[PDB]
DNA sequence: ATCGGATGTATATATCTGACACGTGCCTGGAGACTAGGGAGTAATCCCCTTGGCGGTTAAAACGCGGGGGACAGCGCGTACGTGCGTTTAAGCGGTGCTAGAGCTGTCTACGACCAATTGAGCGGCCTCGGCACCGGGATTCTCGA
DNA sequence: TCGAGAATCCCGGTGCCGAGGCCGCTCAATTGGTCGTAGACAGCTCTAGCACCGCTTAAACGCACGTACGCGCTGTCCCCCGCGTTTTAACCGCCAAGGGGATTACTCCCTAGTCTCCAGGCACGTGTCAGATATATACATCCGAT
């Protein structure tokens, strides 16, 4: 037997996404294509954010991504900043920023 | 026959009745004249709480009587 | 019994916070308003937290209900399983 | 003797504290404060540790964002020091 | 051991103060009560103030001798006043009500003697007296009377037939029992009149208490922390009160901008006016039973 | 008892962009809450689409016009491209 | 088709707080959508109490702790009072 | 047959609220007590807003409520303003308000 | 195209809020903020149009679109 | 002849436009602008009347609120006239 | 501007520990084949409603000019705040006792989906009449130049 | 200090079109039962929250002390309001052609539901190195005499 994930060429668990979608009263029915599409969208977004985080991680000479690198990666990229505009990432700190008029 | 019902403001209201009328239909007549719902009203005479399910002749209420009406809330 | 624990937020603590923000210099009449703002914020969120607590008869607050009640106000927060 | 000009030590504090990612307010008074306001809303709750740490994280987020907004607010008036008028002007725009 | 004695002006039991003086709080001790007692009695009796003028003095409240000396001078002056009353001088008129300063002093004295280890202040009660003027028809009850000092002040300031206090909690009711006895004792010591009163233990929500509340003309109730269940039951019990009765409370039972309509018919507001009491130079509210308002509303619907 | 995470799929999809890098135990839960938040918001704008047009089955077309509503622009375009390729392999075999 | 609304009930409840007023059409539809918005927000904070405590029936217990979450204080206390006095009358049916 | 409204002594239509809840997909089940409480809350809120609106209508010497009066009624009352803090009432205008420092000296 | 929103118009809209004096540079920024606002709302509106196989917007679709940017609207149904 | 001290007629018109209810921008060019900006998302749409009037109402109230906030922040810096950095500050605080 | 002293900041070096990847045994949720059945896809129709265009008032929009009030640069002052040093204080870290209460399984029972028939409660459609929109005459308000 | 005129408010008659009352009318609320699983509840194991305590030391704290700086003031000039006159197009009413919005049968084909089979994700335990800590030292930076 071949998993639904492999047929779609995705890494995220299609089956689990199907189960979560049916239970929760979002709709009476769930079409065949819906969980695949949603899984693929989640995959692309996770890879994008993790990709930038990993790139951010290297410059500090560390091989393990800790929260600071994750925080730095999202806010320095213009498009991602709007999606999490009302989100606070725990143990994140803020971006380095000193108002020009304050320098000696 | 006529009786009087004296409320607590100085106003006296009147009605023509017979002793065989029920207290409810007297209350309905008062509701017709003043608009006050029956269930909010409390008629009192000679210190005894006048019950609804008796007749007018049960309380010996005669012609030319002074009856007291206090208003209560639900 | 307990009294007046609002003075545990110290003056150098609020100065360090405002350093994280990015001011240079703070004047001697900010500490009262700052303590007041922290009090009204904690009042709102903690009240909604105990409401979500006592809804389902668990007499102790868990972290997940605090995450839910923070998401009610539109100040959502990851990092704890919410 | 040796001394700094007033102002640059604060900027050293800016360049240091921005890099570090640790909590700022010491924990025990914060836990005391949560227990007091919880006492005022109901009798005798109990708290797990993770909720207290989460509340502290969100509280520091709220305060740091409001402070940066006040700094922009105070820069708007040719002054470089915050004032209660500045924090109130920063407050009646967010909708409180 | 060492003892201090003050003779009563009417020949009642002497006031006794133990040495060392018992500590009341950080800013209150028995010497303070003693000095204010002497000052207020001198206020009560001009002759005594005269006598006490000749030999004001630097009282050292630390030294027993100095206090015993002033107490001796006072007791001798009390002796001389009793001789004066044996002569031609009219003695002090008995069983008159005390002045305001005296009522604060007596209540302070009973308080300091009773709370050895929240309370409404004297001043708010006094404001309340000033504004709700009681007559000999009125009957007053503090439901949840605390340590009972409101009941005592009204009992000492007005001529109602009887006052009652009811307290649920054992400790303050216990102190109120001592307050009652100490008040009656000091009152005998000063020779001043108050009306009769009794402070009883019980639960004012019982069936029995319904007729008592019903026949009470003035209710005071500090209901701020009661909660909706107790408040609800109180609304129901106020709804049986007689015409012209008044209720003063710290949280309104009806909103200040109340308007009778056909939807709000069961709110207590339909049978009462509400006005907010003037602040004293927290807030309390007076409700007065006036049923003519409902009658008016019905006449206007026709 | 057991509780589903989104741990091992984030940990698997890390390998296809970096061979070297590692993740921490707090960080994995942070990413877990991130994907869970995107899940509930996208399904919310999904289910609100039904009653605004009286349909009763959430489908591919439904969620596709949902995704262009939520993310701002460029990431949404990349999303809809990955989706419109991603339907093809499910109807391939 | 028979397009539903919330008009006539707003009309009936208006007459019980004022003896005689009028309400115009634009504001009547304003009241319509206001009722619709309060309904959808309360039902949302209701249905989120399903999956936050692993039960699947919205009960009469649920909407109470829903409504004291959303509105502020004085309105909340009068809301919960009106609600419990409503539900205690429904059970005494003949 | 007696309507659910009369048994509960309420004016808002209990039955319709029950129907909307079942088809709104909020939960698998809806208890018997659930629809009455919500209706009562909605009724009380309607009465509150209409009461203040009618008073505002009265002050301008008009007997017919138009939208401006509805807008004016919520914002002068402290408590209602928070519920509709992110709501704009169409054809409403704003509250009379001139900043003190702008008045002529 | 944008120049229908004229100078006394934006002055009037500013009068509603309660300024007294305006200086000679506000007009470009006002036109810009109106442009960005209308661009966002129209894009969301025509997306809710394009989904359900119609070709014309409607008031219900405009207000559904304006729900999700936090500025909800009464008075037109829905 | 006869004149007025400058600004006072503006104060009377503050009262006048605060009293009345009507719309502000004249309708037909507003319809023109909403037809042009709708061109770049799908060509050849057609618009109903009620949606146009509703968009007018919402854009009205949005511009009202933005001007009121920028007047208040302008007052904050002891200057009694708006300037472009004031509308930028009140926009940049809010969260755009 | 100029070097020079001094104090913090950054780079490579040992070590040392506790969080991080991996293998295993394991169950339980995911996959395949199959019915049955209704929600959804498509064709017709009809008609509301949208768009396009034309003539007239005219209300509003553009434009120049005079001038006044406020935007804005500089100057002096004193007040309040940063910085640093010696003193106090309670914050934090470990270790233990305990126990109220978080959480899980079992039983069953009251309560809530489901269905046939009933019917009045609620809604489209049509008259009608009165609140209020408009208008012009006077009765009050406001602001400013002397 | 105070009158002349521009605006603003009280009054009354006229004229209407949207409120609202009534009526015929359908289909959603109601009654009355059958039946079943979600929940209420009683009883257990065990965990993590709480309270206390002995003890370093980092951090809270109080005070001298100098100085950048918030604030008032004057002064200049510039740019913006008011108002009169002139050019634009907003708009109100009018007409007429047709584009798709709303709807109604019709079916068909996608999807809940079910049964069996079974292999992917989870708790657990195990090894092993990444990064925290310490440290000597190379060097950027800041004031200071000149």
């Amino acid at each position: 037997a071949k998993t639904r994930s492999s047929r779609a060429g995705l890494q995220f668990p299609v089956g689990r996404v199907h189960r979560l979608l049916r239970k929760g009263n979002y709709a009476e029915r769930v079409g065949a294509g819906a969980p695949v599409y949603l899984a693929a969208v989640l995959e692309y977004l996770t890879a994008e954010i993790l990709e930038l985080a990993g790139n951010a991680a290297r410059d500090n000479k560390k091989t393990r991504i800790i929260p600071r690198h994750l925080q730095l990666a999202v806010r320095n990229d213009e498009e991602l900043n709007k999606l999490l505009g009302r989100v606070t990432i725990a143990q994140g700190g803020v971006l380095p920023n000193i108002q020009s008029v304050l320098l000696p | 026959m006529q009786i009087f019902v004296k409320t607590l403001t100085g106003k006296t209201i009147t009605l023509e009745v017979e002793p065989s009328d029920t207290i409810e239909n007297v209350k309905a007549k008062i509701q017709d004249k003043e608009g006050i719902p029956p269930d909010q009203q409390r008629l009192i005479f000679a210190g005894k709480q006048l019950e609804d399910g008796r007749t007018l002749s049960d309380y010996n209420i005669q012609k030319e009587s002074t009856l007291h009406l206090v208003l209560r809330l639900r | 019994v307990l009294r007046d624990n609002i003075q545990g937020i110290t003056k150098p603590a609020i100065r360090r916070l405002a350093r994280r923000g990015g001011v240079k210099r703070i004047s001697g009449l900010i500490y009262e308003e700052t303590r007041g703002v922290l009090k009204v914020f904690l009042e709102n969120v903690i009240r909604d937290a105990v409401t979500y607590t006592e809804h389902a008869k668990r007499k102790t607050v868990t972290a997940m209900d605090v995450v839910y009640a923070l998401k009610r106000q539109g100040r959502t927060l990851y990092g704890f399983g919410g | 003797p040796h001394r700094y000009r007033p102002g640059t030590v604060a900027l050293r504090e800016i360049r240091r504290y921005q890099k570090s990612t640790e909590l700022l307010i010491r924990k025990l008074p914060f836990q005391r404060l949560v227990r007091e306001i919880a006492q005022d809303f109901k009798t005798d709750l109990r708290f797990q540790s993770s909720a207290v740490m989460a509340l502290q994280e969100a509280s520091e987020a709220y305060l740091v964002a409001l402070f940066e907004d006040t700094n922009l607010c105070a820069i708007h008036a040719k002054r470089v020091t915050i004032m209660p008028k500045d924090i109130q002007l920063a407050r009646r725009i967010r909708g409180e | 051991k060492l003892e201090l004695r003050l003779k009563s002006p009417v020949g009642a039991e002497p006031a006794v103060y133990p040495w060392p003086l018992p500590v009341y709080d950080k800013h209150h001790d028995a010497a303070h009560e003693i000095i204010e007692t002497i000052r207020w009695v001198c206020e009560e009796i001009p002759d005594l103030k005269l006598a006490m003028e000749n030999y004001l003095i630097d009282y050292d409240t630390k030294s027993f001798e100095s206090m015993q000396r002033l107490c001796d001078k006072y007791n001798r002056a009390i002796d001389s006043i009793h001789q004066l009353w044996k002569g031609t001088t009219q003695p002090m008129k008995l069983n008159t009500r005390p002045s305001t300063g005296l009522l604060r002093h007596i209540l302070q004295q009973v308080y300091n003697h009773s709370v050895t280890d929240g309370e409404t202040s004297f001043d708010l009660v006094a404001q309340m007296i000033d504004e709700i003027k009681m007559t000999d028809d009125d009957l007053f009850v503090d439901l949840g009377s605390g340590v009972g000092q409101v009941v005592l002040q009204v009992a000492a300031a007005t001529n109602c037939k009887h006052h009652y206090g009811v307290e649920k909690a054992d400790i303050p009711a216990k102190y109120a029992e001592t307050m009652d006895r100490e008040f009656r004792k000091w009152m005998k010591w000063y020779g001043k009149k108050h009306a009769e009163y009794t402070l009883e233990r019980g639960d004012f929500l019982s069936e029995e208490w319904r007729e008592r509340i019903a026949n009470t003309s003035v209710i005071f109730v500090n209901n701020f922390a009661f909660g909706p269940e107790v408040d609800h039951q109180l609304k129901e019990r106020f709804a049986n009160m007689k015409e012209g009765g008044r209720i003063v409370s710290s949280k309104p039972f009806a909103p200040l901008n109340f308007r009778i309509n056909s939807r709000n018919l069961s709110d207590i507001g339909t049978i009462m006016r509400v006005v907010e009491l003037s602040p004293l130079k927290v807030s309390y509210y007076l409700h007065t039973i006036d049923r003519t308002i409902l009658e008016n509303y019905f006449s206007s619907l026709k | 008892t057991r509780k589903e995470s989104y741990a091992i799929y984030v940990y698997k999809v890390l390998k296809q962009v970096h061979p070297d890098t590692g993740i921490s135990s707090k960080a994995m839960s942070i990413m877990n809450s991130f994907v869970n938040d995107v899940f509930e918001r996208i399904a919310g704008e999904a289910s609100r689409l039904a009653h605004y047009n009286k349909r009763s089955t959430i489908t591919s077309r439904e969620i596709q016009t949902a995704v262009r509503l939520l993310l701002p622009g460029e990431l949404a375009k990349h999303a809809v491209s990955e989706g419109t390729k991603a339907v093809t392999c499910y109807t391939s075999a």
